[PDB]
């Protein structure tokens, strides 16, 4: 009856739209299921311009590839929102949504209405949140031990690159936080670390730096590249005027005023430079090994470069907006706009300042600080995709170690949490039902759908997932009667079980909590949608 | 049964996206695709290598045997080739030497993996096979170095470094091209008894100015720079002025005006009579102080007005435009002066010294000669090339750029040392990797044995491009290492190659140690990426 | 998001195949598709019904109000409409009567079914509601029958049967069209009363000849068949009377030819001289035996050679050409003759009797008159139909065939079994089924009560096409049926019916004086076909079409 409204309108009703939600989610999952786990496949994204991007994360894959199917758009927007807050769980949510639909689609063909199926999802999900509190283990972060942070940070890097580059990047992402902490305020920000993209050495030769690194080099040759003692002066004002707000001009009567009107513009430039030179010599005069460095966010007049060249002052222009807040935390200084108010108290301090020339550009390095409140990570690569592949591995590793400090509770990984929910959701007894036979149908579909995560890990390793999970259920049966609590994981090497706590594999709290809740809502709305309609004016 | 189901995934993604995944293709298929471009580089390898003509869509023809230059101008749709193309780009940017070795070695590592995958060896264990074999390769390169040299100063010491690099490119010239680079390096290096702390060296100290016509043997080395411009106002004084102070001004010579647009405002006619002589005496005051300091040459990057050129012509002061800013700092290093944006008056400490300046035509076009004899130059020089064709001189400039790149790679680290060439090092690495596989049992032995097989392409390419049989000379080369004199065995290119043994120390053909270490790390990582990509995703157009 | 999945796995069938199911309102669209052609036949119902013009692809125009004839030339698309189209064609073939009733009744059963489906009644329960109500409907028709035709032929009784049937088809004048058809029926009846023989009748016996020009009042009835023919040799009025002896030959008149390689063989000039005079003596010897028997007319079934027509003009024997078959077959039924293939002397017992053969100008061309007289009666009489337009001549021919088909209804059953006309038949069934719906417990009473509502279309259509308000006239008619039956017998209220124009306000008193009645044998099959036509549409849950 839709064509009577518009001739060009099309629709698919009841099972016609139901087969779409099951097929489109299964087709999208089949592509992204091969990326789950450390043995997962590596995708190469090639656009029309010729750019190559190697990443195993679903956030970049779904962003570069436009999805024509409307059903998979909900999964893409759900996996995108999962990467925003938790920085992880893109592939996990995609594998859960497609599995919740296929497991529930089998009951629909048996005559089960989708309404009671959505009931079994919400009742079983609330029981999983209660089990999540008992299954998680609280940790003490007051000791700031390295061994605990190395294993948690390595688990995220094993899903990106091989073990050779992982062991190099594991202490880097562990050092990515370090001196950035607060006991009382609880505020933790990962935007203070800087991601530098440059081709130097090899991707495995990268190292961590304890101080800020900038991409701007020395503009004048006489500016010393290496400075032992430098006072960073933050200047947000532009020394070179781009334009005057009120339109004005210079009208000279005689040619003698031409050089005078040109010197009139020389007074405003020298007025800002007069207080800067007096600030350097204010501390101590004729003092070797003590330099003075200025980092400016706006442009610097090339004419004024010779003014600082005689005093051996390093100047940097066109700094990033996020760089100003980082100068206060690293160098310990204070952000200043104009030069009207200066003092040695607002000046920063750095123990080592040097610059290196890589290619046709020069980079500024700052390190050796007393109590730096921020740091950086230098990402080097041998090619174009090496910078994008390592960056996606670090950014996904940053959010992993942050949730450890945000939430002291740590949940073991390696599919140990998904298998534990299987036996718990089989029989709910009289606790939560709400109906006779109506709710138990949706709970059974949600319980068996949580086993896709451990089975997908085994399929990427080339083993039999049914034989691996068979020995898992045999160990959990004897562990209940032996009065011993054991966490059984999945080992992809020998095709046997393991202990995530001993093997060093853990998962974040916010990643698993938002994945179960996020995948439940997407799969529920697709089961509750019986018609797919398209209408509009071209 | 007439039409196919079209698959359900056809509606997923778009029709422009193409997929190549495991068991879906690739898997030694795509490896067979790069063999077309791999054979292109095999014919260009060695002193007998063949140059390749490439015509870009713009119409410019670049004839060179360098793999990094050829793959840059070629538009390649196949994505996995760009992994090898970008691998050769790193070799040219950083080290600048070994671009042909990276493309050939990385291409053979994918060819020897054809047998490994055919035997059922997964790509996961293949990556671990090359990584452990690459670490053992870099550790064995230090014990094979007999060419350790602490000098890096005398000209004869560069015959074992710069000359072997020039032997490959433009093999028709050996002592002619080597003398041009060796003399240019001797000029840019400062004269001192002992220079430590790794004195700074850059590729901008040696330059190449190509002039059409003339034989290559007629070329010479000039300590200054040669630019093509038009002098104005007078003929040079030759040596009558001897050393003359040269002032380099960044801003043009003219009465200083504000950045905003001004105009003349005349209220009465009394200022009109003084307006003509006002601009004359205003700029003359700044030009008079320059002649009092003895400055015979003024260089202003921007355009100089006629009012400023009028005064400088009678005092005999040279004016040179130098429009480009990059070449402006190069003339400053010849005289050793400081670029001054202000006009003011020249200060004695900021002025340089140039012995003589002359204007002559090397190829029929007038150029200005900055050559300075007996003077002090710092990190500046040039090489004037003479050739009949423009395309032949293009690769010669790249051969000089590759010759000075070896000096940069030699000077910056502790040292580049030396390695035996002409297939001597590649054969010695075969016996090291082969014996390394038998020391540690396991499944990685298949990847270690095939890793040494890929080293056989370099020594046979010299024999293949020489018109020799690789089933005779090459097998007889392994028997020569049976056992110092067994490390100096190498490949011979000559009509006398029938014996297949020529001493390397006779011609002194050596390769840098730091170049081979950087070439293997890039070639191994490039071949590792192709085997580590399970699925390929394409796009429309 | 930009483009739909466009029904995945639709490649199982060709792109031209479409699937339509009872769900998604397609069963409602199918009922709505009936109303497009239903209103076309509503304005054509009754004596005031309006004829329709339908132009085919060849340009032929057929103007008729008959639902069975109109649906023939129309190109039907919707599949369930063809169920209604082919249902009206069967009613015209079988009983030759009540064609517009099947079209309207089957369409109203689907209209009342739209409310039944909306209330949730399954297709199975709706079918069972109409089947149980139809069995009760057929039983009440036999209880409400009044009067009978009794004797086969009567001058007055044939005005109570053919006249009300032809009143709806080209109404015009009443007694003019009724006398023309009633006269031709009395001639084809064998009569022979008190003999106990089984009566017999043929619907193809009466033939209607369309002749343009003149007026309807100038039409007459001819006992013999009328053809357009030109006599070859001469025209003869045959005023010498004493009737005639006529013979019919289905084979042509000519020298018998060998079916294989007929060829003239002449060996010598002696056989050539006698070959020309030999063929002349053959026809002379064969035609002499026919002339000696007193045969003044010969009917030929094919082309006759010129040599045979020569000797026929010598003895003054007429020549008739009867092409094809059926035209010659009905000629012998008039004169009572038996055709024989040979050219020899016919048997005197097989010769026919025709008193006069006349040729006169009627519509501008020469027609031959086979008309019979009082004695030596003939069968398969023809009716000369005069009219100004040929379009009126086509439907009146079908209007006469409707009266001829009504005569067939007087043979197979025990009698005529007249029913009250003017829509009084379907109105009385409304009150009877309403009482029947209450006597049946359960949920099946919904389809039974609505089955009687579909009978309200007959009084509403006759009132709407008559220019009267259906809101004022229809409820006033139930006042006669709302008083049920009194404490005394002899109730004449069953004769109330719908009136056309005039004074309105019900009217026409009791229809017994109007003499318009209906046939019981027609209403039996009219309800059965119309019910199965609507049942078939409601019994189809899914409809599949090809190429469109
Ligand atoms: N080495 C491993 N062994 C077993 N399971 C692992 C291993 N590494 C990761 N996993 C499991 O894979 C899941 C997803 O991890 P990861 O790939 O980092 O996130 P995503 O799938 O969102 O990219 C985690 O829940 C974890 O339990
Ligand atoms: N005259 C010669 N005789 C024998 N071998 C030579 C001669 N000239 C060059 N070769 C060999 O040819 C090889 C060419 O290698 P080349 O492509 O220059 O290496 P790279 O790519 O590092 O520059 C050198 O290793 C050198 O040993
Ligand atoms: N003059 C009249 N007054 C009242 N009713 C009439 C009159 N003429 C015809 N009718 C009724 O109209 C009905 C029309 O029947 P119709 O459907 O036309 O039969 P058919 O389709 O066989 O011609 C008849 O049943 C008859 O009872
Ligand atoms: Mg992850
Ligand atoms: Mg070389
Ligand atoms: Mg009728």
């Amino acid at each position: 009856s839709l064509q009577l409204l518009n001739p060009k309108a099309e629709s698919l009703r009841r099972d016609a739209a139901l087969k779409v939600n099951v097929t489109s989610a299964e087709g999208l999952q089949s592509v992204l299921e091969t990326n789950l786990g450390p043995k997962g496949t590596l995708k190469m994204l090639v656009d029309g311009a010729g750019n190559i991007k190697l990443t195993k994360d679903g956030k970049v894959l779904l962003t570069e590839m436009q999805i024509q199917s409307p059903t998979a758009v909900l999964i893409a927007r759900a996996a995108a929102a999962q990467d925003e807050i938790t920085g992880d769980g893109t592939t996990t949510v995609v594998c859960l949504v497609g599995e919740l639909l296929r497991q529930a689609h089998r009951f629909i063909q048996e005559g089960v209405h989708p309404r009671i199926i959505t009931d079994g999802f919400e009742i079983a999900r609330k029981e999983s949140m209660k089990f999540l509190d008992e299954f998680k283990i609280s940790k003490t972060n007051l000791s700031n031990d390295r061994e605990f942070l190395l294993q948690v940070a390595r688990s995220s890097l094993l899903t990106k690159v091989d073990a050779d580059l992982t062991e190099v990047l594991t202490p880097i992402v562990t050092d990515a936080v370090l001196s950035v902490y607060d006991a009382q305020a609880d505020n933790l920000d990962l935007h203070m670390v800087e991601i530098m993209q440059m081709q130097h050495l090899s991707p495995k030769d990268t190292t961590f730096i304890k101080g800020l690194v900038l991409d701007h080099g020395g503009r004048h040759p006489d500016m010393p590249t290496r400075v032992k003692n430098a006072y960073v002066l933050i200047l947000n004002v532009s020394l070179e005027y781009e334009k005057t707000e009120v339109n004005s001009g210079f009208f000279y009567s005689s040619a003698d005023q031409r050089d005078k009107l040109a010197a009139s513009e020389r007074k405003f430039v020298d007025a800002k430079l007069k207080k800067i030179i007096d600030l350097k010599n204010e501390v101590c005069g004729m003092d070797p090994d003590k330099g003075f460095v200025i980092i400016n966010q706006k442009g610097i007049d090339p004419m004024s470069l010779d003014v600082f060249a005689k005093h051996n002052i390093l100047a940097l222009r066109r700094a990033k907006r996020r760089n100003m807040e980082r100068l206060q935390l690293v160098t310990g200084g204070e952000a200043q706009n104009s030069v009207e108010d200066l003092s040695p108290q607002i000046l920063g301090f750095s123990g080592l300042v040097y610059q290196e020339t890589i290619g046709e550009e020069k980079f500024t390095y700052v390190t050796e600080n007393t109590d730096p409140k921020s740091c950086t990570i230098l990402i080097k690569g041998s090619t174009h995709y090496a910078l994008a592949q390592t960056k996606d591995a670090v950014r996904d590793g940053l959010r992993a170690v942050a949730n450890v400090l945000k939430d002291k509770n740590i949940i073991p990984g390696a599919g140990a949490f998904y298998i534990a929910l299987s036996r718990y959701l089989r029989s709910a007894n009289m606790n939560k039902l709400g109906a006779k036979g109506k709710t138990k149908t949706g709970i059974e579909a949600f319980a068996e759908a949580l086993l896709v995560i451990p089975k997908t890990l085994v399929k990427n390793s080339g083993f039999d997932p049914l034989d691996v999970l068979a020995m898992v259920e045999d160990e959990l049966d004897d562990a209940q009667d032996s009065d011993e609590t054991r966490y059984v994981g999945v080992d992809l090497n020998i095709g046997d079980s393991c202990d995530p706590t001993i093997e060093g594999i853990w998962d974040s709290y916010r990643v698993l909590r938002n994945a179960i809740t996020g995948a439940t809502g997407i799969a529920s709305n697709l089961l509750l949608c019986d018609e797919l309609l398209r209408a509009g004016r071209s | 049964s007439l039409r196919l189901p079209q698959n359900p995934n056809a509606g997923l993604f778009k029709q422009g996206y193409n997929s190549y995944s495991n068991a879906d293709g690739q898997i030694i298929k795509s490896i067979a695709a790069i063999r077309e471009l791999h054979q292109m580089c095999l014919t260009s390898m060695g002193p007998c290598g063949r140059n390749k003509i490439i015509v870009n869509h713009l119409g410019k023809i670049i004839i060179t045997n360098d793999a990094a230059t050829m793959l840059r101008e070629l538009d390649i749709v196949h994505p996995a080739v760009k992994v090898l193309v970008m691998a050769t780009e790193q070799q040219k940017i950083d080290m600048g030497d070994g671009t042909n070795l990276v493309m050939i070695l990385a291409g053979e590592l994918l060819n020897v993996s054809e047998k490994l995958i055919s035997m059922g060896l997964s790509a996961v264990e293949i990556i671990q096979g090359y990584n452990m074999a690459r670490k053992f390769t870099l550790k064995e390169l230090d014990e094979m170095v007999v060419g350790e040299i602490t000098d890096k100063n005398d000209k004869n010491e560069l015959l074992k470094m710069i000359k072997p690099v020039i032997s490959s490119k433009k093999y028709g010239s050996e002592d002619i091209l080597s003398e041009l680079v060796s003399e240019a390096v001797s000029h840019v290096l400062p004269v001192a008894q002992q220079a430590g702390e790794i004195p700074y060296f850059n590729v901008d100290s040696i330059r190449v100015v190509k002039i059409m016509g003339g034989s290559l043997s007629n070329s010479t080395v000039i300590k200054g720079m040669v630019f093509n411009r038009e002098p104005e106002g007078h003929v040079k004084s030759l040596s009558e002025d001897k050393k003359h102070k040269v002032a380099v001004f960044t801003c043009p010579l003219d009465i200083a005006n504000t950045e905003t647009k001004g105009t003349v405002l005349l209220h009465n006619a009394q200022e009109m009579l003084d307006f003509s002589k006002g601009e004359e005496k205003q700029i003359d005051a700044m030009m008079k102080e320059i002649a009092d300091m003895g400055v015979e040459c003024i260089v202003a990057g921007a355009g100089v007005g006629e009012l400023a050129l009028h005064y400088l012509n009678r005092y005999g002061i040279l004016v040179l435009k130098v429009p480009s800013k990059f070449e402006l700092r190069r003339l400053c290093r010849v005289c050793g002066a400081t670029p001054l944006p202000r006009l003011g008056a020249p200060t004695p400490e900021e002025l340089g010294l140039v012995e003589t300046v002359k204007t002559m035509e090397i190829g029929g076009d007038r150029v200005t000669v900055f050559k300075q004899e007996q003077g002090e130059i710092s990190r500046t020089s040039t090489i004037i090339l003479r050739g009949a064709t423009q395309n032949n001189l293009d690769d010669i400039e790249r051969a000089i750029d590759d010759g000075v790149a070896a000096v940069k790679g030699l000077m910056k680290p502790s040292g580049g040392k030396l390695l035996p060439g002409a297939g001597a090092t590649e054969i010695e690495l075969i016996s090291r990797i082969t014996k390394y596989g038998e020391r540690t049992p396991g499944l990685l032995q298949l990847a270690i044995k095939q890793f040494a097989v890929a080293f056989e392409v370099v020594p046979r390419t010299l024999a293949e491009t020489a018109g020799l049989d690789v089933n005779e000379v090459l097998p007889n080369l392994y028997a020569a290492h049976n056992v110092t004199d067994h490390l100096y065995k190498g490949v011979d290119i000559d009509g006398e190659s029938d014996e297949g043994v020529k001493d390397i120390r006779e011609e002194n053909i050596y390769d840098m140690l730091a170049t081979k270490k950087f070439a293997i790390n890039v070639a191994t990582e490039a071949a590792t990426t192709v085997l580590s990509i399970d699925q390929i995703i394409m796009a429309k157009k």
